[PDB]
C-alpha cells in the first residue's frame, strides 16, 4: 500500500513538470507579445505626430 | 504521512493548472488586442497618405 | 454486496442460531436440501449478503458455530436446515468450560480461538465489502459468555472499522439457572463495554411472558423462543436484502441511536405478535402496528422503559406502507407521552420502511429503542455480584485459573461508572 | 440551451424517477428510447445514432440498492449505464462520512462524467442538481460537487432544488447538524436555490390531491410539475418567455439571499376539475395562499421582494396583468418598499399533461410561483434553536469528529449561519 | 514570536550556504545520496537500507533524482514554518544538526536554542525531545538527535481522536 | 526583570537562567531594530 | 498491391488464428491483396499447429504453408536462436521466397511475435535478420508484445526482452508495442469483461491490424499506405517503437446509446485510459501522430478535431515538430465478427504514435533484468545453448544507449 501511494504521488510531480515548462513557453510568447505591443505603440504615435506637424505647416504657409 | 503529502502534491498541481489556464486567457486577449490596434495604425497611416496628399497638391 | 458472517456461540448461540437459518432460507427460497426453487427475482439478487453459491444451485449459510461440547453440534445437524452448513466451519473443542468464565476465558480459549479465527478470516476474505459481524451468545453460560467475549475482544482488534453486533440474552434473579450468573455478567459486559460495536440486550424472563400473555401458548419450548429471537434479528437486516423507501442500514442506525460511544445498550421489541385467536379479530394498519410496538409487555428485555426516559428510539418496518403513516405516527407517540423522552434531543425517534413483508404477514415491524432504563440491569446484577465478592466465595475457580482480586475491583469499578454514567446522560 | 440535471442521494434519483417518466410521456418517446423539427426534446435528451433519446442526467449515490432497481427498471434502456453511479457503502446520515470519508472518492468520477455531459452540450444554460439536506449523501457530498462545480464553471448557473428537514415531520436524529454543515456551503457555492419542505407537500396533497395516506411517489410526481413548468418555457414557444438567467438578476436582491418559496396551481382532482372552472383570475389568486406553498411557513409574517410568474396553457398578457395588478393593490399581502414593483410574470403555451396513474387532473392552465420573501429567516431561527439544544452537551460529535471533523467548523460554520440570520434580519429593516 | 524566526534566519543563512557546500563532497551544486552516508560516518551514525531513497525522495519535489541547492532553500522554508503542516522533515533534521554543529562531536545547550525559536514550549517539553537536564551537560552526537526527532515526530502523528475525544461533562 | 529574578547569577548551583538569557536576547535584537526603525523614520 | 504476413510462436500463430478469421469473414479484386492466404504459421511445437490443421479452417489454408518444428525453445531465447531456430528457419524463408514471387507489387511483409518466449524472441529475430539480408528494402511491420511490469507469466522474460529489443531496433523498420496487462485493463473498463482469455485480446488485435490495411484494399477519401507510416512517424532512424490505440471499443449495451462521432473518438484515442500499453503519455512529449479513420467520415471534423487537441493543454506536444500529425480516411465500415464482443460501429479510429513514454518502459525493464544479471542467476542456461557471458552486457549497454537517446531527443 505504501508502494502504491509512492507512485501516486510521483505522478503528480511528473504532471507538475510538462505544466511548469508550457507555462514557461507562454510567458516568452506574451513577452514577445507584449514587447511588440510597445514598439506598434511607439509607431503609430510617429505617424500621429508626424501628422500634426503637417497639418500646422499646410495652414501656415496658406 | 504519506496519504497527506499526497494531498499537498495535489494541491501544488491544481494551483498550477488554474494558473496555466489563467496564462491561456491572457495568451488569446493579447492577440485579439492586436488585431484591434494594427487596425488603428493603418486608420492613421491611410490619414497620413490621405494628408500628404493633398499638401503637395496645394504646393503646386 | 455487503457481507455478514454469522457466528454462534455456546449451546445458547447455536440452537438460537439454528431457526435463524431455517428461517432466512423460506424466506429465499432454499430448500433443506439447499437448492434454489424461488420465483421472483427479489430473491435471486441479495443471497450474496448471507450465503455463496458453491457448484450447480447449492447455496450454503455464511456462518460458523463455536462451542466446546459435542452435543450441540450433533443436535445442529439431525434436524431439518441442518444439511446446509459447511462442515469445515464446525470449530469445535472437547473438554468444557463448565460454567466457569475462566475456563472459557483463559484456560480453553487459549486453545480454540485461533481455529475459530481461520474460519472467520476465511469467511471475512471470502466476500468484498463487509458491513460487519453477527455474533449469537449468552450472558450466563461460560462457553457463550467468556468464549465469546474473547472473540469478540480480538475481532475488533483485527477488523476495527466494521460494525458488529451481539444478540445476548442476560441473567436474571427469577430466571436464575447457574449460580454464579452474577460473576458471569459482571466481567462479561465490562468486556462488552470497550469491545462490541452495539449490544442487544435479550433475557429470558420477557421471552416468557411473551408466550404467556401476547402468544397465549400453552407448552412453550426453546424452539419458540428461538424462534422469536430469529424475527427480530431478520428484521434488524431486511434493509440490506430488500429495496424500500426508506432505506436504513447497520451503519445509519448505530451512528443516529448511540449518542454516545459507551451507551450502546439497547432494548427490543416486534411487531405483529398475535395469538391463533385473535390472527382474524385484527386490522393491519400503522397505527395499531404502532402501540402494539411501543408497549411495556411487549419489550423483549424484562426491563420497563416506563421507569425512565427514552434516549432515543427506532423503527423497522416492513410491507407495503405509506411513509405519511410512518412518520406522523412516530410524531404522534411522542407528543402525548412527552414526558418519557429525553428532553435535549428533539425527534427522538428514527423510522426506514421496506417494501418486503416476512412470509405469511401482510405487515411487520420491528423497535429498537435505546432507553436509560437499562442501568437497573446492571444495579440488579451488580449488588448480587459485590454481594458474593465480599465474602470470596466461588472465588478458587476463578483465582486459581489466572484472575487475581484486581480483576473484579476492575469489573464493579467500570460497572458503577455506567450506571453512574447512565445516571447522568439520563 | 441544453441543461442537464443531476440527483443526490436516495431522495435525490426517486425525484428522478418522476421527472424522467413525465419528460420522455410530454414528448411522445417510448420507455426504450425511441419515436414510433420537433427540437424541443434537445435540452433534456441527445439524438444518438438513428431514432434513439438519452436523457442529460447522471444519476449518482454512495449505496447500491437505489440506483439498482433503476437499471432493472421499465427504463433500462432509456438511460446510459455509466450515467447511474453508485458507491460500495452508504454514508449513513453522516455528513462527514459524506464530506470526507467517501465522498472523496466518488466525486472525482462524477465530475468526469459530468465534463463530457457539458461537452456533449453547446449553449449550456446551467445545471440543476436535487438532493435532500437532511441525509449524508444529499448533504456531504451534495456540497462536495457544489464547491468543485464552483472552481470548474462558477459563471454557469446551478439551480439547486433542496429538501429541508421539516420542523416536526422527520425521519432522522442528527439531520440538525447534517442541515448546517451543508448550509455553510449552500450559501456560497449555488447561485439559485428552492427550498422545498416535506409537511407543506404532505399537507397540500392531503387537503387539496385528497390522498388521506400519500406515499412518496406522489410527492416526485409533483415536484417533477413544477421542474417542468419552469423548463417549459426553454422547450416551447411562448407569448411572454424567460429563461433560467432571469432569476439570477431579478431574484437575488443580494448574493447571500438566494432561498425561494415555490408554489404551484391549480392542484384540482380528477372530480373537482369537472365542478370548477379554472381561469387566470381564480388561479393567480390560488398561488399565493399559503395553503398552497412547498415549504411550511408563513411568508404573512414577512414582506416580499420579488415574485416569479410562470403561467402555462391558454393564457393572454391582457388578463393575467390584470390579475397582478389587482395583487399588488390588495393589503393581505405587502412588499417591500424600495421594491416598487414585485413580479416578473411569464406566459407560455403548452398545456401541463397528464401521467398515467398520477393524481393530478388535466386541467386548462397552471401557474407554478417562485417567490422571495423573509419567512425564510424564522427557518433558519428555528432551526438553530435545536441545532444548538443539542449541540451544547456535544451530543452526537463524536461520529463526525471521529470520521475527521473538528470542534472548529461547528463553532464557526454555526457563527456564519448566526451571521446569515442577521442580513435576512437588515434588509427587511427600512 | 516572529522577532526569533527572523533574527535567526538573518544569522543563519550564511552558516546554511557553508554548510550546504561542506556536505558536497565533489565541489558541485548536486546533492547526490552517496554523499549523505558520507556525512553520517561524519556524525558517527548509520544509515539503513532504505533509508537515504527515502530522504532523497521525500525533499525534491520539482524535478526527480539528485538535490539541488535551489530545492534545498525551499525545503529549508517549508520545513521551518512546516510547524502544524504534518509534513516531511527527514532532511531537515541532518542540515540542521550540521549548521547548528561548531563542535564536530554536536552539541549540549544549544538544544535550548533550537527549542526557543521553536517555541518557548517547556522544561517538561524538553524532557519529551531528549534527557538533558539544566544543570548537567552531556557529550551528544549525530546518533541520538536523528533518532530523538524522527520519533517525537512518529508519535505525535499517531495520536489522533476516534474514541479518545473527550467532552464536557453534563 | 532580569535583574528581580530569585536565582542568584552567580551561582552555577541553579542553571535555570539559560532560558531567561535568550528571552533577554530576543528583546534586546527587537530593542536594535526598533532603533533602526527609528533611525530610518526620522529621515 | 499486396502484403503477406508470417506469425511466429504460440502467440503469433494464435493472434493469427484471429487475423484470417477476420479476413475471409471481411472478404466473404479487393481480396487480391490477401488472397490460399499469403500466410505462413511457423512454431517449435506442434500442439498450436495441429489445433490449425484440425480446425474449421483445414481447407483454406495450404498444407506446405503451416510450419511446425519438433521440440519446443525451452523459453530460451539462446535455445530459440542457435540451436532449434537454424533447422527451422531456413524452410520458413524458402516458402517466403517463392510467396513473395507469386506476388509483384509486394508492399511489405508484416511479423506477429511476442518477444517474452523463447521462438516468438529467438527465431524471430533470427528469421527478421535473414529477411533484411535478402529485401532490405521492403517495409516489415513488427507487432511484438513487450512483458508487463506487473503481470506475468514467466521468470527469465526480462532476458528474452532485452536479448531480442537489441536486433529489433535495426531489423524492423516499423515496431508497434502491445502488452498484455494494458490490454487486460482495457476489456475490464470499457469492454467489462471481467474475466477475460487470450482469445478477446487476439480478437481486438486483428481489428486494429485490419484498420491500418484497409486504406489497400479498399479506395478511401484520403488514402495512406505502408510507406506512409514509414515516413510520417520516424523522425530518426533509432525512434520506432509506437503506442496503438483504437476507439470505440465500446459493448453493444453502451454503444448504441453514446452518439459516436469524430470528436469524441478522437479525443478518447489520445487518454492514456485506452492504449494498447501500459504507459503513461503524460509523462512524455508526442513526436508525430497519425489517425486512421474509417466509415462515415468527412475531412471536416476530422482536421476540426486535431485542432482541439494541439490546444489541449494536458498533452504536450514536441518543439521539433508543429505540425505533428498524419491523417488518413477510408469510407469502408469496420466489420464484426459473430461471437465478437465489440457492437457495429459507423466510424472507428486507430490511433499509432510516437512519444518518449516508451523511453520510461525500458528503463523499467532494465532494471528487473539489470538485478538478476549481476549474480549470474538463470544465465548457465543460455551459455549451455551457445551462447556467453559477453552478449548479455553487451545488450544492456544498447538499451543504456536507447534511454540516453530518448532524453536527448525530448529535450
Ligand atoms: N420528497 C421526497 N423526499 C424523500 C424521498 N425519499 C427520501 N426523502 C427524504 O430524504 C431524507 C433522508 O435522506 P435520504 O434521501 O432518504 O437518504 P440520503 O440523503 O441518500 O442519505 P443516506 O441515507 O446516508 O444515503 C428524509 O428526510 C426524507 O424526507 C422522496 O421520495 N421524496
Ligand atoms: N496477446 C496474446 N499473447 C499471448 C498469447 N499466448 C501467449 N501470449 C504471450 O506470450 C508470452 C509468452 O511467450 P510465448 O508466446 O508463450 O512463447 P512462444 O512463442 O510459445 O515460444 P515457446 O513457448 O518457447 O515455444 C507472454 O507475454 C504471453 O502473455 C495469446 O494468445 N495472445
Ligand atoms: N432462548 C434460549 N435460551 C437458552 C436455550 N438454552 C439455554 N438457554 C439460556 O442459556 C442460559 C444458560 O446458558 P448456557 O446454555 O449454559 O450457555 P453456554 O454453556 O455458554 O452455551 C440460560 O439462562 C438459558 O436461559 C435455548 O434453547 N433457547
Amino acid at each position: 500500500h505504501n508502494k502504491q501511494l509512492r507512485e501516486s504521488i510521483n505522478n503528480l510531480r511528473r504532471e507538475r513538470i510538462m505544466f511548469e515548462s508550457i507555462q514557461s513557453n507562454l510567458e516568452r510568447e506574451l513577452a514577445k507579445l507584449k514587447r511588440d505591443m510597445a514598439d506598434m505603440i511607439q509607431q503609430a504615435n510617429g505617424a500621429f505626430e508626424a501628422r500634426e506637424k503637417a497639418i500646422g505647416e499646410m495652414n501656415a504657409l496658406k | 504521512l504519506y496519504y497527506l503529502l499526497g494531498e499537498r502534491t495535489r494541491r501544488e498541481h491544481l494551483a498550477m493548472d488554474m494558473k496555466v489556464r489563467a496564462s491561456q486567457q491572457l495568451k488569446k486577449d493579447s492577440a485579439d488586442d492586436l488585431y484591434t490596434l494594427t487596425a488603428h495604425f493603418n486608420e492613421m497611416r491611410a490619414a497620413k497618405e490621405q494628408a500628404e496628399r493633398e499638401l503637395a497638391r496645394m504646393k503646386r | 454486496m455487503r457481507e455478514i458472517v454469522h457466528i454462534q456461540g455456546g449451546q445458547c448461540g447455536n440452537q438460537i442460531g439454528a431457526k435463524f437459518w431455517e428461517v432466512v432460507s423460506d424466506e429465499h427460497g432454499i430448500d433443506p436440501t439447499g437448492t434454489y426453487h424461488g420465483d421472483s427475482d427479489l430473491q435471486l439478487e441479495r443471497i450474496n449478503v448471507y450465503f455463496n453459491e458453491a457448484t450447480g444451485g447449492r447455496y450454503v449459510p455464511r456462518a460458523i458455530l463455536m462451542d466446546l461440547e459435542p452435543g450441540t453440534m450433533d443436535s445442529v445437524r439431525s434436524g431439518p436446515y441442518g444439511q446446509i452448513f459447511r462442515p469445515d466451519n464446525f470449530v469445535f473443542g472437547q473438554t468444557g468450560a463448565g460454567n466457569n468464565w475462566a475456563k472459557g476465558h483463559y484456560t480453553e480459549g487459549a486453545e480454540l480461538i485461533d481455529s475459530v479465527l481461520d474460519v472467520v478470516r476465511k469467511e471475512a476474505e471470502s466476500c468484498d465489502c463487509l458491513q460487519g459481524f453477527q455474533v449469537c451468545h449468552s450472558l450466563g453460560g461460560g462457553t457463550g459468555s467468556g468464549m465469546g467475549t474473547l472473540l469478540i475482544s480480538k475481532i475488533r482488534e483485527e477488523y476495527p472499522d466494521r460494525m458488529m453486533l451481539t444478540f445476548s440474552v442476560v441473567p436474571s434473579p427469577k430466571v436464575s439457572d447457574t449460580v454464579v450468573e452474577p460473576y458471569n455478567a459482571t466481567l462479561s459486559v465490562h468486556q462488552l463495554v470497550e469491545n462490541a460495536d452495539e449490544c442487544m440486550v435479550l433475557d429470558n424472563e420477557a421471552l416468557y411472558d411473551i408466550c404467556f400473555r401476547t402468544l397465549k401458548l400453552t407448552t412453550p419450548t426453546f424452539g419458540d423462543l428461538n424462534h422469536l429471537i430469529s424475527a427480530v434479528m431478520s428484521g434488524i437486516t431486511c434493509c440490506l436484502r430488500f429495496p424500500g423507501q426508506l432505506n436504513a442500514d447497520l451503519r445509519k442506525l448505530a451512528v443516529n441511536l448511540i449518542p454516545f460511544p459507551r451507551l450502546h445498550f439497547f432494548m427490543v421489541g416486534f411487531t405483529p405478535l398475535t395469538s391463533r385467536g385473535s390472527q382474524q379479530y385484527r386490522a393491519l394498519t400503522v397505527p395499531e402496528l404502532t402501540q402494539q410496538m411501543w408497549d411495556a409487555k411487549n419489550m423483549m428485555c424484562a426491563a420497563d422503559p416506563r421507569h425512565g426516559r427514552y434516549l432515543t428510539a427506532s423503527a423497522l418496518f416492513r410491507g407495503r406502507m405509506s411513509t405519511k403513516e410512518v412518520d406522523e405516527q412516530m410524531l404522534n407517540v411522542q407528543n402525548k407521552n412527552s414526558s418519557y423522552f429525553v428532553e435535549w434531543i428533539p425527534n427522538n425517534v428514527k423510522s426506514s420502511v421496506c417494501d418486503i413483508p416476512p412470509k405469511g404477514l401482510k405487515m411487520s415491524a420491528t423497535f429498537i429503542g435505546n432507553s436509560t432504563a437499562i442501568q437497573e440491569m446492571f444495579k440488579r446484577v451488580s449488588e448480587q455480584f459485590t454481594a458474593m465478592f465480599r465474602r470470596k466465595a466461588f472465588l478458587h475457580w476463578y483465582t486459581g485459573e489466572g484472575m487475581d482480586e484486581m480483576e473484579f475491583t476492575e469489573a464493579e469499578s467500570n460497572m458503577n461508572d455506567l450506571v453512574s454514567e447512565y445516571q447522568q446522560y439520563q | 440551451r441544453e441543461v442537464i440535471s443531476i440527483h443526490i442521494g436516495q431522495a435525490g434519483i426517486q425525484v428522478g424517477n418522476a421527472c424522467w417518466e413525465l419528460y420522455c410521456l410530454e414528448h411522445g418517446i417510448q420507455p426504450d428510447g425511441q419515436m414510433p423539427g420537433d427540437d424541443a426534446f434537445n435540452t433534456f435528451f441527445s439524438e444518438t445514432g438513428a431514432g434513439k433519446h438519452v436523457p442529460r442526467c447522471i444519476f449518482l449515490d454512495l449505496e447500491p440498492t437505489v440506483v439498482d432497481e433503476v437499471r432493472t427498471g421499465t427504463y433500462r434502456q432509456l438511460f446510459h449505464p455509466e450515467q447511474l453511479i453508485s458507491g460500495k457503502e452508504d454514508a449513513a446520515n453522516n455528513f462527514a462520512r459524506g464530506h470526507y470519508t467517501i465522498g472523496k472518492e466518488i466525486v472525482d468520477l462524477a465530475l468526469d462524467r459530468i465534463r463530457k455531459l457539458a461537452d456533449n452540450c453547446t449553449g449550456l444554460q446551467g445545471f440543476l442538481v436535487f438532493n435532500a439536506v437532511g441525509g449524508g449523501t444529499g448533504s456531504g457530498l451534495g456540497s462536495l460537487l457544489l464547491e468543485r462545480l464552483s472552481v470548474d464553471y462558477g459563471k454557469k448557473s446551478k439551480l439547486g432544488f433542496t429538501v429541508y428537514p421539516s420542523p416536526q415531520v422527520s425521519t432522522a436524529v442528527v439531520e440538525p447538524y447534517n442541515s448546517v454543515l451543508s448550509t455553510h456551503s449552500l450559501l456560497e457555492h449555488t447561485d439559485v436555490a428552492v427550498m422545498l419542505d416535506n409537511e407543506a407537500i404532505y399537507d397540500i396533497c392531503r387537503r387539496s390531491l385528497d390522498i388521506e395516506r400519500p406515499t412518496y411517489t406522489n410527492l416526485n410526481r409533483l415536484i417533477a410539475q413544477v421542474i417542468s413548468s419552469l423548463t417549459a418555457s426553454l422547450r416551447f414557444d411562448g407569448a411572454l418567455n424567460v429563461d433560467i438567467t432571469e432569476f439570477q438578476t431579478n431574484l437575488v436582491p443580494y448574493p447571500r439571499i438566494h432561498f425561494m418559496l415555490s408554489s404551484y396551481a391549480p392542484i384540482i382532482s380528477a372530480e373537482k376539475a369537472y365542478h370548477e372552472q379554472l381561469s387566470v383570475a381564480e388561479i393567480t389568486n390560488a398561488a399565493f395562499e399559503p395553503a398552497s406553498m412547498m415549504v411550511k411557513c408563513d411568508p404573512r409574517h414577512g414582506k416580499y421582494m420579488a415574485c416569479c410568474l410562470m403561467y402555462r396553457g391558454d393564457v393572454v398578457p391582457k388578463d393575467v396583468n390584470a390579475s397582478v395588478a389587482t395583487i399588488k393593490t390588495k393589503r393581505t399581502i405587502q412588499f417591500v418598499d424600495w421594491c416598487p414593483t414585485g413580479f416578473k410574470c411569464g406566459i407560455n403555451y403548452q398545456p401541463p399533461t397528464v401521467v398515467p396513474g398520477g393524481d393530478l387532473a388535466k386541467v386548462q392552465r397552471a401557474v407554478c410561483m417562485i417567490s422571495n420573501s423573509t419567512a425564510i429567516g424564522e427557518i433558519f431561527s428555528r432551526l438553530d434553536h435545536k441545532f444548538d439544544l443539542m449541540y451544547a452537551k456535544r451530543a452526537f460529535v463524536h461520529w463526525y469528529v471521529g470520521e475527521g471533523m473538528e470542534e472548529g467548523e461547528f463553532s464557526e460554520a454555526r457563527e456564519d449561519l448566526a451571521a446569515l440570520e442577521k442580513d435576512f434580519e437588515e434588509v427587511g429593516a427600512e | 514570536a516572529a522577532a526569533r524566526e527572523r533574527y535567526a534566519r538573518k544569522n543563519e543563512q550564511n552558516e546554511l550556504e557553508r554548510a550546504f557546500n561542506t556536505i558536497d563532497s565533489k565541489g558541485d551544486k548536486k546533492i547526490d545520496a552517496e554523499e549523505l552516508t558520507e556525512l553520517f560516518l561524519r556524525l558517527g551514525h548509520k544509515p539503513k537500507r532504505g533509508e537515504v531513497e527515502d530522504m532523497i525522495w521525500e525533499v525534491d519535489e520539482d524535478c526527480d533524482g539528485c538535490i539541488s541547492l535551489l530545492e534545498f532553500q525551499t525545503l529549508y522554508t517549508r520545513c521551518r514554518d512546516d510547524k502544524t503542516g504534518y509534513e516531511p522533515r527527514g532532511l531537515f533534521n541532518v542540515v540542521e544538526f550540521v549548521m547548528n554543529d561548531k563542535n564536530n562531536q554536536g552539541f549540549i545547550t544549544l538544544e535550548e536554542a533550537m527549542q526557543i525559536m521553536y517555541l518557548r514550549y517547556g522544561r517538561a517539553e524538553l524532557d519529551m525531545q531528549l534527557e538533558q537536564v539544566f544543570g548537567t551537560a552531556d557529550l551528544n552526537s549525530g546518533k541520538i538527535l536523528t533518532l530523538t526527532e524522527f520519533l517525537h515526530c512518529l508519535h505525535t502523528n499517531q495520536v489522533k481522536q476516534l474514541l479518545n475525544r473527550v467532552t464536557a461533562k453534563t | 526583570d532580569v535583574k528581580r529574578k530569585p536565582y542568584d547569577l552567580l551561582d552555577y548551583s541553579r542553571n535555570a537562567f539559560d532560558t531567561d538569557f535568550l528571552e533577554f536576547n530576543v528583546q534586546i535584537n527587537d530593542l536594535e531594530l526598533q532603533l533602526q526603525g527609528f533611525v530610518n523614520a526620522s529621515f
